[PDB]
């Protein structure tokens, strides 16, 4: 028996939730960790942390 | 100097919390809150 419930809680536990291979040059709907947004996806050279 | 503080973890303990204190270990100008 599984048990939910549904209380103001910060969540940490679901699905897998599956991703889709990047394009990258063409313009497509991204959907990056929860973020959306529409443009061109290409790779950067930014000195990331 | 100057030092800015990167983030380590980001614990979804969602409690409430009031106090706070600092333990010790054992040996055989620190502690600044």
């Amino acid at each position: 028996v599984l048990s939910f419930e549904l209380l103001h809680a910060p969540a940490t536990v679901c699905g897998p939730k599956k991703s889709t291979n990047l394009v990258k040059n063409k313009c497509v709907n991204f959907n990056f960790n929860g973020l959306t947004g529409t443009g061109v996806l290409t790779k950067s050279n930014k000195k990331f942390l | 100097g100057f030092s800015a503080l990167e983030p380590l973890v980001d614990l979804p303990i969602g409690i409430n919390i009031t106090r706070f204190q600092t333990l010790l270990a054992l040996n055989r100008a620190d502690y600044y809150v």
